[PDB]
């Protein structure tokens, strides 16, 4: 029941946590994400 | 004693006094073009 519980929470999908995926680098986001509170930076270096 | 007639300005590509130049300038090398696609993918956690 409460690994059920799990996967119901975090919509462990076939494919990852739902859209969002975790790699090598870092997060991969095949999502839109929206954001209640102030988020933080270091730099935004969109690529070429 | 000399006359050297040169070419500037609209004139680049001109040289008018004769010194009987044989420059042959060579051609410039083709580079790759390297277009670049960012896809999206599936886990490959999912054959895992």
């Amino acid at each position: 029941a409460m690994t059920i519980w799990i996967l119901k929470v975090m919509n462990f999908t076939i494919d990852g946590m739902g859209n969002l995926r975790i790699t090598e680098k870092g997060l991969k986001l095949e999502g839109d994400s929206e954001f209640l509170q102030p988020l933080y930076a270091k730099e935004i270096q969109s690529r070429p | 004693t000399s006359i050297a007639i040169t070419g500037s300005g609209s004139c680049r590509h001109l040289q008018f006094i004769p010194v009987a130049p044989p420059g042959i300038p060579s051609s410039v090398t083709p580079p790759t073009e390297v277009p670049d696609r960012d896809p999206e993918k599936s886990s490959e956690d999912d054959v895992y």
